[PDB]
């Protein structure tokens, strides 16, 4: 016979939680243990107001409006590394295959040219000190002649703690904590305001970013490991879907992203954890097999970082980030708020029109970076997962319909083309490897641009996607509170370049859809 | 004056007197090493962290009776390193690899019938 | 041409291609939202829904408590937390008669559990709030800390082993006046009840209140089992199943005149509304008729409960412009400081929240902290659902559908659209009496044949098939012969409960044996990539002639594919084998394994165990005060060797003494004669 008790401190908290009109947990214990129903709920039902109701605004082809973006000055580039403007120095590394040093493989990439002028601000960071800048950079082409001093070659490089590489970094910008009782009347002390971020207005670059993330590239940026022989049926039909989108995605300027994301973010973890509290210099590095199928190394730019003692996931990194690029940063000022663009060299480029001399510039930013963000960028190829699992999931959607494997159809029928662009005519169809790489590049930017405001965006969205399809199946769709849905869809509507642009392809769709 | 001082108060306490006799200057640095992966707390990473190092697997001191300190091209397959409870060393991924192809053979007829709650889901394949 | 992904949609309906609504698949890399400022918010929302109600001050605690319950009916559409007792028990009433036995039947096997228990259970499961040390920790080292506490303390029946005797200690407890551990520190029967009450940043609870929780969760559990429209707590492919059936219920018996609309719900502020003492009456109605000690064990977490305190996490960082300061105000001390230190927006929190402020904490008698009672307010949900029969409606229109916690799906038929909106008015109103408030933009309705419940997209008697989070398929760190069977099982695992798409699982595959091969160095014997294992690999791979008999991590090829994955390795590769290659693998005399005696392992070479203080650190320091050495030297003859070059070199040049010069022989030749 087990006995279990309530008494003494317990007994008058048991007495205390319960409904009013109860003063002993024994007495309302008696009430339910006798209690039997007698139309309670039918009975409140009618004493409540009539005002208290869920009446139903039926959706109509015409009582959903085009989501509000916000006005204010255009966004600005907030990724990491350049995308599309990004330029690389390349090495055709045959002989040695595998694992190597990615100081050296930066080198031997600086050695390829030849070009280099004396470098000059062309578009100066207006919140930063610009001579730092240039001095690190010069500090950088000086720092790894001095390797070619040493007796014996170092693995890494560990840039001198200048003045400039310590302001970039953030070093002595920390200010001292001081107990509360010591400080306790200050004149000027106010709580970290957290402000409400100024609103800003979605450019075009983002959809150019976006645009040139679709296109294909003449070098294969994956290569992935072999599989088991197929035999069950399943076998066949999923290395058949597998092969068709790896085929289309291979070359796609989407995975040169996501290789780019995992090799910079898994070398910024490495030097984080082995070179604390040294600033390392930390090669931009990334690979891949030509269109004739040569191993290519190719060097981006640098990322110099900061002291890393880290102990936890949210724990932040300060890095500088220095990358070559083509394009002119005075053509689309608004892009690069944050970075200060110097004038490096000139380049040759030998294009359709014979060669023509370009000059090379060099977007330089301080920027920061943690474990989490990291791993986060280390992880980038589910993306390619995500990508296929879409592709996957759609096929076996449609075949469901019919009883069928559709599998052959969606990939073969070189007729079958699906709707994924606008043009000034009208909305474009595309082939299903157009549809690939479009919907790998969404699972990349979903990732490179990952926010809150996003996470929102995307779910509270989903629900008006879902009604007007409602709408558009005759279903009779119905809502209860739809400008109260705008609402949430639209707060999250900031200034998030990312976000803006998904808003802008759903008021896009909405104006087609009906 | 006052850090040669210090070294004769550390060596009174005879715990970290036997780290400071034992350990050697070339082994502090793999000492910190497993630590900096540690703080990732992540163990997939921990495990790429170890395996770049040169003998991150433990074995029984046997194994240096067993197969040689260096293979055909020289590369070192174990060291005689402190490890933590008792008396095994610390031994290179090589060595599982050289065991594999250079081994002593048992007879593995009883494998089957040992694990045959693992081999009888091949049967109904 | 500008891409636009959306625009499939014109061609895909939104049902089919919903997976590339999901941005993330996977958690992503801030999950921002639990400051403090955050924590008053939800203290302050949840008196705001319930602030009609009863205000009392706690006997034992002294804290002002609200008591929305049998409370005043809402005019307005805002959510209330005005529940009302008469209404709660007639609908567990209707249940019951509904499924007769559910409750007294599921009653006698959550007895077989609570005597059956062990504490063992209580060190699974995530964050913590210490008491002990008053702080968040593991479950496993939280309980550690309690039981050493109530070890100290003449509280020893914690040590049968079974969970109910740790709670009769943590019962005898609060009775206490001193409460003492040996971390003495001593605290007041005051103090100790405001900790063992605590939820500490939504928020995680105390080590005393979890053990309760179980129990209960346990009897909701045992009830949500027995109920179909309850979506917990069944697996995958299991649950799709439940969206099927409710609609072939409610579209093969209705003719031709009959509606039917379904609504995507979603019920707002959930934890917020419902409140404790509301639960305490669910339980003593379920277990009527019950011995007296279960009634009481299960009783006790709504309890607990009502009385709680919400800590306020650490508190708020202020900053100096010129001074260049910058402090940290703790919780305990934000109650008696200054207001003007603060913006507009956080003296407003502050100025409400400051009189439920007791000994650094914020009193929270009504609502809860997520998902805690999960499954109990799923029952309470579906007993609102369970009102929809034709008999409990007595009209026209009538409604089923699908609860778990929070989320819901409706389905109401009726002979006209009038009909409908009153079905639907009458379910909406039913809620609002129990403290369910169903949220009018998060929701919408439809004709029947789409709809969404638990992110599982139902058209036309299909629901898309995507895992909607994917784990990471890399490597496991455990070693080669484990992680192989691991990452191997996680996909299998992955497709059969998680709908994982196959073509996905065979890429998923590929990603894993990179990583695999990446992290162990085993890459094919007959590629060309250079590692330190290269060439012991390609001289294995060279001796042996059946090579497909080779495992990964001996440079062989991966064998496996959808089919496979059930195997493990060396079972799968075992005929392919050469006699001496298994030979060796299987060996035990080898020095790797040790042992040999939820992952499906052989033990071969493979199965190896690698590598795993204040008197590290302080050698490594003075080492430092030495050289801000050779290789093979130890650290102490390393320090000794320094100490008389630098004293000779002093000597010469004239920086010490000759008295300063035979001090540091003199010392060095001390450390010699303990080594
Ligand atoms: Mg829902």
């Amino acid at each position: 016979e087990e006995r279990f008790e309530i008494t003494g401190t317990m007994r008058r908290l048991a007495d205390q939680s319960l409904p009013p009109n109860f003063s002993s947990l024994e007495n309302f214990r008696a009430y339910v243990d006798g209690f039997e129903p007698n139309g309670c709920i039918e009975g409140k039902l009618s004493q409540m107001s009539k005002e208290v109701n869920a009446r139903i605004e039926p959706f109509l082809r015409t009582t959903p409006r085009p989501l509000r973006l916000p006005d204010g000055p255009p966004c600005s580039q907030r990724s990491k590394f350049l995308l599309m403007d990004a330029l690389k120095l390349s090495i055709e590394d045959p002989s040695h295959e595998g694992e190597g040093i990615p100081l050296y493989d930066a080198i031997k990439c600086m050695k390829t040219f030849f070009g280099w002028k004396e470098p000059n601000i062309i578009k100066p960071h207006e919140k930063g000190i610009n001579p730092n800048y240039l001095l690190t950079w010069k500090q950088v082409l000086a720092e790894l002649q001095d390797i070619e001093n040493e007796e014996k070659i170092p693995r890494t490089k560990n840039m001198k703690k200048t003045s400039q590489l310590k302001w970039a970094l953030g070093e002595n910008m920390a200010p001292e904590k001081v107990d509360f009782e010591d400080c306790k009347d200050v004149n000027d002390l106010k709580q970290y305001d957290s402000d409400e971020p100024e609103p800003r207005s979605l450019a075009c670059w983002i959809q150019s970013e976006f645009n040139k993330a679709c296109e294909l590239t003449d070098s294969s940026w994956v290569e992935l490991d072999e599989i088991g022989e197929d035999v069950a049926p399943i076998e066949h039909i999923a290395s058949m879907r597998r092969n068709y989108f790896t085929a289309e995605v291979s070359h796609c300027r989407a995975t040169e992203y996501i290789m780019k994301g995992v090799y910079i973010n898994t070398a910024l973890l490495n030097a984080s954890c082995a070179a604390m509290d040294d600033f390392q210099l930390i090669p931009m590095i990334s690979k891949c097999r030509t269109k004739e199928g040569r191993r290519k190394t190719n060097l981006y730019g640098f990322i110099i970082k900061g002291r890393s003692h880290l102990r936890n996931d949210t724990d932040v990194v300060n890095f500088v980030s220095m990358e070559f690029s083509l394009t002119d940063p005075r053509l689309e000022p608004h892009k690069w708020e944050k970075y200060c663009v110097l004038e490096i060299g000139d380049m040759l480029l030998r294009t359709a029109v014979g060669q023509v001399s370009r000059p090379m510039f060099l977007y330089v930013r301080t920027n920061g970076t943690s474990k989490i963000k990291m791993k986060w960028g280390m992880e980038m190829r589910r993306c390619l997962l995500q990508s296929l699992q879409q592709i996957e999931s759609m096929i076996e959607a449609e075949s469901s319909v019919k009883e069928k494997d559709l599998t052959k159809e969606f990939f073969e029928n070189k007729s079958e083309t699906w709707p994924i662009g606008e043009s000034p005519k009208g909305v474009e169809e595309g082939s299903i490897g157009k549809v690939c790489r479009t919907l790998l590049a969404k699972s990349v930017f979903n990732s490179l641009y990952a926010s809150p405001q996003l996470e929102g965006f995307s779910a509270e969205s989903r629900k008006l996607l879902l009604i007007v399809q409602a709408l558009r199946d005759n279903l009779e769709p119905g809502t209860f509170d739809l400008e109260g849905l705008y609402e949430a869809i639209e707060e999250c509507l900031i200034n998030d370049p990312w976000v803006l642009l998904n808003a802008s392809w759903f008021n896009s769709f909405l104006t087609h859809a009906l | 004056m006052e850090r040669i001082k210090e070294l004769r108060d550390l060596m009174s306490q005879s715990r970290t007197r036997e780290i400071l006799t034992k350990t050697t200057v070339d082994h502090m640095a793999i000492i910190k090493k497993y630590t900096s992966g540690r703080q990732e707390k992540n163990p997939a990473l921990r495990m790429k962290w170890m395996m770049a190092m040169k003998y991150p697997i433990t074995a029984d001191k046997r194994i240096m009776e067993m197969i040689p300190e260096r293979n055909e091209q020289g590369q070192t397959l174990w060291s005689k390193t402190n490890d933590a409870g008792s008396d095994r060393v610390m031994v290179s991924p090589l060595a599982v690899t050289w065991w594999n192809r250079n081994g002593p053979t048992t007879s593995t007829v009883h494998y089957p019938k040992v694990y045959k709650t693992y081999f009888e889901k091949v049967e109904r394949l | 041409m500008d891409v636009n992904p959306t625009l499939l949609f014109l061609k895909v309906p939104v049902q089919n291609a919903i997976s590339t609504t999901f941005p993330y698949t996977g958690d992503p890399p801030y999950s921002h939202g639990t400051g403090t400022g955050y924590t008053m918010d939800t203290v302050n929302r949840t008196h705001k829904y319930s602030e009609k109600g009863k205000w009392t001050t706690n006997t034992e605690t002294g804290a002002p408590q609200l008591n929305p319950i049998d409370g005043p009916l809402p005019e307005d559409n805002e959510p209330s937390g005005y529940a009302q007792t008469d209404c709660v028990l007639e609908a567990m009433a209707f249940l019951e008669e509904s499924h007769p036995g559910i409750f007294e039947n599921s009653c006698l096997e959550t007895m077989e559990i609570v005597q059956q228990t062990r504490v063992d259970k209580l060190t699974q499961g995530r964050q913590t709030y210490d008491w002990t040390l008053n702080r968040n920790q593991p479950a496993a080292t939280a309980l550690a800390n309690t039981i050493e506490v109530f070890r100290s303390n003449g509280l020893t029946a914690n040590e049968s082993g079974r969970l109910i005797d740790f709670l009769k200690d943590v019962m005898d407890s609060m009775d206490k006046e001193e409460m003492e551990i040996t971390t003495k520190q001593r605290l007041n029967k005051r103090s100790y009840l405001i900790r063992a009450l605590t939820l500490n940043t939504i928020a995680t609870p105390g080590m005393q209140i979890r053990g309760f929780v179980y129990f209960v969760e346990a009897l909701a559990r045992s009830i949500c089992e027995k109920l179909e429209q309850s979506g917990l707590p069944v697996g995958g492919n299991e649950k799709k199943a439940k969206l099927a059936n409710v609609v072939r219920k409610m579209m093969t018996n209705s003719q031709d005149t009959e509606l039917s609309f379904t609504i995507t719900g979603d019920n707002t502020k959930w934890n917020e509304n419902q409140n404790p003492r509301m639960f305490l009456a669910m339980i003593t109605y379920i277990t009527r008729n019950q011995p007296e000690w279960f009634r009481n064990v299960l009783s006790i977490a709504p309890i607990m409960f009502s009385n709680k305190m919400a800590r306020l996490g650490k508190g708020y960082m202020f900053e100096s412009k010129s001074m260049k300061l910058r402090t940290q105000v703790p919780a305990e001390m934000l109650a008696n400081i200054d207001l003007k230190y603060f913006n507009k927006s956080t003296r407003e929190k502050i100025e409400k929240i400051r009189p439920l402020l007791i000994d650094g904490t914020a009193s929270l008698s009504p609502g809860m902290m997520m998902g805690m009672f999960n499954m109990l307010s799923t029952v309470l949900g579906v007993s609102i659902l369970n009102l929809g029969q034709k008999k409990y409606t007595k009209t026209t229109y009538w409604w089923d559908g699908l609860q778990s916690s929070d989320d819901f799906a409706l389905i109401v038929n009726a002979p006209n659209h009038e009909g409908i909106q009153a079905g639907v008015d009458r379910f909406y109103r039913t809620c609002k009496l129990v403290g369910i408030n169903m949220s009018k933009k998060k929701s919408y309705i439809n004709r029947t044949g789409t709809f969404e419940f638990t992110s599982f997209f139902y058209r036309y008697g299909f629901v898309a098939n995507f895992s909607m989070e994917l784990p990471s398929f890399g490597v496991s760190g455990i070693n080669e012969s484990a992680d192989m069977s691991v990452g191997v099982t996680v996909i299998k695992n992955n497709m059969i409960n998680n709908d994982l798409g196959p073509a996905t699982a065979q890429m998923a595959l590929q990603l894993f044996i990179k990583d695999y091969r990446y992290t162990y160095r085993c890459h094919r014997g007959d590629t060309q990539i250079q590692t330190r294992r290269a060439f012991e690999l390609k001289k294995l791979w060279e001796q042996t002639r059946s090579k497909a008999g080779l495992l990964v991590s001996d440079g062989g090829p991966n064998l496996y594919n959808i089919r496979n994955l059930h195997i493990p390795e060396v079972c799968l590769k075992w005929e392919l084998m050469d006699e001496d290659y298994q030979g060796r693998l299987c060996n035990p005399m080898n020095p790797f394994v040790s042992h040999k005696e939820e992952y499906d392992a052989v033990a071969t070479t493979h199965s190896w165990i690698p590598k795993r203080e204040q008197m590290y650190q302080k050698c490594c320091n003075l080492f430092e005060k030495f050289f801000p050495p050779v290789g093979i030297s130890s650290m102490v003859e390393a320090m000794v060797s320094r100490a008389r070059i630098d004293a000779r070199i002093d000597f010469e040049s004239g920086r010490i003494k000759k008295e300063e010069f035979a001090e540091i022989m003199k010392i060095c030749s001390t450390i010699e004669e303990l080594r």
